[PDB]
RNA sequence: GAUUGACCCUU
RNA sequence: CGCCCGUCGCUAGUACCGAUUGAAUGGCUUAGUGAGGCCUCAGGAUCUGCUUAGAGAAGGGGGCAACUCCAUCUCAGAGCGGAGAAUUUGGACAAACUUGGUCAUUUAGAGGAACUAAAAGUCGUAACAAGGUUUCCGUAGGUGAACCUGCGGAAGGAUCAUU
RNA sequence: ACCCACUCGGCACCUUACGAGAAAUCAAAGUCUUUGGGUUCUGGGGGGAGUAUGGUCGCAAGGCUGAAACUUAAAGGAAUU
RNA sequence: GUCGGAUUUCCAACGGGGCCUUUCCUUCUGGCUAACCUUGAGCUUGGCGAACCAGGACUUUUACUUUGAAAAAAUUAGAGUGUUCAAAGCAGGCGUAUUGCUCGAAUAUAUUAGCAUGGAAUAAUAGAAUAGGAC
RNA sequence: UAUCUGGUUGAUCCUGCCAGUAGUCAUAUGCUUGUCUCAAAGAUUAAGCCAUGCAUGUCUAAGUAUAAGCAAUUUAUACAGUGAAACUGCGAAUGGCUCAUUAAAUCAGUUAUCGUUUAUUUGAUAGUUCCUUUACUACAUGGUAUAACUGUGGUAAUUCUAGAGCUAAUACAUGCUUAAAAUCUCGACCCUUUGGAAGAGAUGUAUUUAUUAGAUAAAAAAUCAAUGUCUUCGGACUCUUUGAUGAUUCAUAAUAACUUUUCGAAUCGCAUGGCCUUGUGCUGGCGAUGGUUCAUUCAAAUUUCUGCCCUAUCAACUUUCGAUGGUAGGAUAGUGGCCUACCAUGGUUUCAACGGGUAACGGGGAAUAAGGGUUCGAUUCCGGAGAGGGAGCCUGAGAAACGGCUACC
RNA sequence: UCUUAAGGUAGCCAAAUGCCUCGUCAUCUAAUUAGUGACGCGCAUGAAUGGAUUAACGAGAUUCCCACUGUCCCUAUCUAC
């Protein structure tokens, strides 16, 4: 029953608009989708015209990229830390987008061992040559490396579970992390 | 706007990807844009430090359409302002015409520096709020 | 639904109802003439004026307008077809003023009896 | 309101079809097509009204699905067809082919041609795009695409296409010193042979078109449509070349050869 | 400088 | 012998005020209820399919008689996709109602008070002449009624005038 | 200090009309059907009525704003005989 | 000169394109190579731009005032039109009459508004003054 | 047709109204009423209430016909039907009607979508794939069952209807045949530093998360952490273009590359031309549409700029959390306080906001003037709104649809 | 005119003052000698023997409404003494 149209509103210099119309199809609205963690589940919605728009609700994982490593992959959430939007967001562990949440970061961890050859936290000739090439690049900052030891990096969630069912996202790195720490650890 | 990260979100331009992986001059990208139809671009908008996402210049709204000027009347909202449009309305029976105006609101971007009684020009873009459908792209006094 | 057709009035009433002067002519001239009603007179009247509008407006517009030359052209071309004008003269006096006289004594009724085919307006 | 119209009544079609008002309360709306709403000649008026050859809609419809007619090569099995400007109308009963070209007021004449123009018709290009597969193409004013063109064509000119290909058989730029055929405005109906064009940064560029007789008018560059270039024209032209000469010449060519 | 108050019918 | 004013008396009409927590209609509502549809964790049918061990049965088969009875149909126990019609966890849209807060809005009302009208009512004679106390204005008081009087003002005065 | 030319700014006066006006009369009430220097306020037949009602100011008396219903063919302006 | 479209000494006048009168149609770099310093015995290889394009710039701002989508449809009078004339619709008209052909249904925009364009009269806070004015 | 006349007085000049006069595609009414054409016509009060009858259903040669429907052809036992019905499609959102609401709201002209959707329509065909991967399966081909056809369910009843013997999908999921270049990779080796033959996964978009080719206008100087075109170590780097508009993160594709996997024809009609190591095999045309999909349009939604009658006996209006803009999010088809968390008294206003009234739908538009125009516009055309009033929704491209459903008076 | 000097003015009223009287009309109720508002020839109202009105106040008198309840329908039970 949500609408969608300004009449309802008042007027710019504060006038009460008079009834014009009754609700119209073209400006609906809809139920917010308040996505959770687990037990994906994925309600689809047929809107103007088919477009089909996937609601999630409860969903369990979602595909993250490393942008400086130029990697994506699927993972699942560890829960989410910190919202622009609401704390109470926050503690309802909801997702959304632009949404801080923790990934176990074990294909990411993965991939850096097979790709570079570096140990985290505490053989072929030609591949080890190929290793000790693309090395002497691991050395991006100690946040990182602090993270993949923890084994939970920080993300935030870059797409709109309520629009696409997905909970797509990227790692954070740089001054959204030099920003986002000093917020949490801001107390 | 002394801080660009005074709010809870973390302030940046979509799809600007700066890489750590370099340490050299001009570490952090900046992304700007020909507002077009004649408009300079400030050099304050291609230096500057604000994100402000409804830039004409560094957002990602498009001046198009009407091309609106006049005197600013408040200016006591943030990154948006309302101008004063006086014009004349003619009236054929009295065959003379009456002072008239009207307030519009227009956004302004942090590249702009204005105080009351500047004139500046504005740019139609797409519905930024309410009331707001404007940018300004230039200051014309002091 | 359906286009609407269109339909003007053809006459129009004296706006003095009772003028001596006026009633005896528009007798005579309907006695002469042969007439049933003063309604005849209204409309040659009410096309007499409509004409005299005509050829003032034209005149409203400056010498050697291209819309007055054709409008006057084409007026003074139905005035000569319907043959009250001279075949020779330009002058454009009798534009300005023809008479209901001048349009009932080119109307058919007495054309007749010009002619000679009745001998009598009645009979006609 | 809450769905597109499908009746059309009658002084509410375009004033270009010449209709009558009167003995009819709705007039042939024409379909979803190549051409606009507006821009359009259906093939119900055009074969009831311009030709006569069937003198009401059931016979109308009784010669397009006996299958008589074909619209740019093809036959176009519809009472109401959008059939719009520059496109051939081929019959092969009576081998008559039409050109739907503006006259010299604006109005869809009969232009008779014969197979050798029917085979082409010329239109221009609405926009060049890179659609998919990476195949660069142009959208024109018939609503035709073509795929792969040439690097040069751009905005404004037009494309002469034999019609029963996807070859480029020819095109014509856009430039100072080009003719055109004016379609839209006061000016539906005249020849051009441009000069010049105003710029005007922000839309609705205009150019100034002199006819034959050194009368010069200004026309939008939408309006515009260029049709060959100087001299001699890429089709045939229907009576009186679309010059508009004035209303007093009008009487004195009617008085002259009456 | 007193007391003189009033007078039903048409252009 | 003109004209003319007001009270009072008769007749009708008009609007006004009016106790009646007057009443009847549509807008927003501090608060409190709340039908239906729509978004959401969970209980119940059925046909479908893979398999090694338990029954009744349309030719017990390698020595035709102690051992495998043939996917041939029947029966309970092992694993899963199509109905989320009985509630609702949380909700949102939101029909339908009170004591109280308005709309020159509409409308009833005992009674009160004024105005308006026509040929012939009573009482006076206030004004029009210096109208017999010049008239009139503001204000205040008084009085059957016009009106009278005080105070200040005006001339539209009955003086355009003093030596 | 008066007496005489005489500027300037005031209170006013004295004879047709240049003009205005319905006239009385008016050097403005003129320069307005040959109609526009700027600007404020007010009126739209007589009454009902400066009433009712709602505001608002007042101690009050009352002041300011302020109608309709209804009634009416005149009421008025200059004294021409 | 064609039995009133025929315009040379046309010396009776003009917004606008050029020159002198202290009185110029925006940088600086280029492509056709910018109103041309460049005679090939009779439509040219380099000095300067805006009368198209490139980028920073200004009609600091108007009001005002001629030129084109602007009141999408019938009207305003019609080259013309016999519905019994006419109101009306757009019809209609002519063959060596067995053929057949064809003109035409356009012209005013119904205030204000937004557009592009020429103009400068009619009214300026704006410049540069206790110089953080111009090359 | 730029016009006036009677009424105040004994008479006279005047402001001043009353009356007269003439129009009304304004209405009603009275009397009368013979012909020719088009003719408005329950608008005004009651957008009051309605008996009845009708007003949206519809198929071709080309989805399904095996109906105790029908008349049946023959030098073919090699496939001619019509067709009262009912399932899949499409429409029923167009028409037509009425002005109730609505006074910056509709609407008119002009803008914009570089801020969005769009069934049919047109131009356009979709080879990259066995995501337990040199076999877990049918491509001269699939799996599921309610629709038809025969008795029964209630009285006065309705467009109410159930469990049986069946049936193909264009009703619903999974699946496949193209040995046409090429990158990213796993890896027997000589024991590095011009290196090279072997076997296999991605290369369409629906999420848009990383760089780009996505530049664009002039002459000299070399030692790099990580070698390209190059081949007479003194033989050069010029070729790094796949783009119009004023403006873009706009318009392809690659090293990353997700999913509950709508899809990439398990479709119907019409005359058989050619190949044979001779089959109920192989190759070749004319017609219909769901479906990655890309572009005016029929379209819709938002959307600039200016303009609306009366009223100040309406001067201040907009509120715990929308009235203000900003940041992030959700919802939308999309922008946006359309709504949620924090931050101000921000926004409008005598140039009349806000409030009230309208016997107010708006515009095109009748009645007069070369300019005084004043009214009216329910009504034939366009844009709105509504289907007794409010509210909610399914299907659908499109509906807050009321001759579609779900709830009172 | 007469008694006896004047004849009840402004106001107010079946009033805490009106016998007739439970006055008449309206309203309030299903029904009202009650209440309130009107009307007054008022047995016998009335002007510092003060008239009329009046905000606030009242263990003053009276009417109605909402809430509340064992007053009541219609009673029952429990505690202490």
């Amino acid at each position: 029953g949500i609408s969608r149209d300004s009449r309802h509103k008042r007027s710019a210099t504060g006038a009460k608009r008079a009834q014009f119309r009754k609700k119209r199809k073209f400006e609906l609205g809809r139920q917010p989708a308040n996505t959770k963690i687990g037990a994906k589940r994925i309600h689809s919605v047929r809107t103007r015209g088919g477009n089909k728009k996937y609601r999630a609700l409860r969903i369990e994982t979602g595909n993250f990229s490393w942008a400086s490593e130029g990697i994506s992959k699927k993972t699942r959430i560890a829960g989410v830390v910190y919202h622009p939007s609401n704390n109470e967001l926050v503690r309802t562990n909801t997702l959304t987008k632009a949404a801080i949440v923790q990934i176990d970061a074990t294909p990411f961890r993965q991939w850096f061992e097979a790709h570079y050859g570096q140990t985290l936290g505490k053989k072929s000739k030609n591949a080890e040559r190929k290793w000790a090439a693309r090395a002497a690049s691991a050395k991006i900052e100690s946040s990182v490396e602090s993270q993949f030891s923890a084994g939970r990096l920080y993300a935030c969630i870059s797409s709109r579970p309520g629009q696409s069912g997905r909970c797509d996202g990227y790692i954070l790195e740089g001054e959204e992390l030099a920003f986002y720490l000093r917020r949490l650890t801001a107390k | 706007e002394l801080t660009v990260q005074s709010e809870r979100a973390f302030q940046k331009q979509p799809h600007i990807f700066n890489n750590p992986k370099v340490k050299t001059s001009k570490r952090t990208k900046r992304w700007y844009k020909n507002a077009g139809l004649g408009f300079k671009t400030p050099k304050t908008a291609i230096e500057g430090s604000y994100i402000d996402k409804k830039c004409p210049f560094t957002g990602l709204v498009s001046i198009r359409g009407k091309i609106l000027t006049g005197t600013v009347v408040s200016t006591k909202m943030h990154r948006t302002i309302v101008i004063r449009r006086a014009y004349l309305h003619y009236i054929p029976k009295y065959n003379r015409y009456e002072k008239r105006h009207k307030n519009v609101p227009v956004h302004v971007s942090p590249a702009f520096r204005v105080q009351v009684g500047d004139i500046v020009t504005v740019g139609q873009c797409r519905p930024i709020s309410k009331t707001v459908r404007f940018n300004v792209v230039k200051v014309s006094a002091a | 639904p359906r286009a609407p057709r269109t339909y003007s009035k053809t006459y129009s009433t004296p706006k003095r109802p009772y003028e001596s002067s006026r009633l005896d002519a528009e007798l005579k001239l309907a006695g002469e003439f042969g007439l049933k009603n003063k309604k005849e007179i209204y409309r040659i009247s009410f096309q007499l004026s409509k004409i005299r509008r005509a050829a003032r407006d034209l005149l409203t517009r400056d010498e050697k307008d291209p819309k007055r030359l054709f409008e006057g052209n084409a007026l003074i071309r139905r005035l000569v077809r319907v043959g009250v004008l001279s075949e020779d003269k330009k002058k454009l006096d009798y534009v300005l003023a023809l008479k209901v006289e001048d349009f009932l004594e080119r109307r058919l009724q007495t054309q007749v009896y010009k002619l000679g085919l009745a001998k009598s307006v009645h009979h006609a | 309101a809450r769905g597109p119209k499908k009746h059309l009544k009658r002084l509410a079609a375009p004033h270009h079809w010449l209709l009558d008002k009167l003995s009819g309360c709705y007039a042939p709306r024409p379909s979803a097509g190549p051409h606009k709403l507006r821009e359009s000649l259906p093939l119900i008026v055009f074969l009831r009204n311009r030709l006569k050859y069937a003198l009401n809609g059931r016979e109308v419809k009784a010669i397009l699905m006996q299958r008589h007619v074909k619209v740019d090569g093809k036959v176009r099995t519809d009472t109401t067809y959008p059939a719009g400007f520059m496109d051939v109308i081929t019959l092969d009963a009576t081998n008559e082919n039409f050109r739907l070209v503006y006259d010299v007021k604006g109005r869809f004449a009969v232009h008779r041609i014969t197979d050798e123009e029917a085979s082409y018709k010329l239109g221009k290009v609405k926009k060049v795009q890179l659609g998919k597969k990476g195949v660069p193409y142009v959208v024109t004013h018939d609503g035709r695409t073509i795929r792969y063109p040439d690097p040069n064509i751009k905005v404004n000119d037009t494309v002469k296409i034999d019609l029963a290909s996807g070859k480029i058989t020819d095109f014509i730029k856009f430039d100072a010193g080009k003719l055109v055929y004016v379609t839209g405005g006061r000016n539906l109906g005249r020849i051009g042979t441009i000069v010049h064009k105003e710029r005007h940064d922000g839309g609705f560029d205009l150019v100034h078109i002199k006819d034959s007789l050194d009368n010069t008018f200004v026309t939008r560059l939408n309006n515009v449509f260029v049709i060959g270039e100087q001299g001699k024209p890429y089709i045939s032209l229907p009576k009186g070349k679309g010059i508009k000469l004035s209303i007093a010449e009008e009487r004195d060519r009617r008085r002259a050869q009456q």
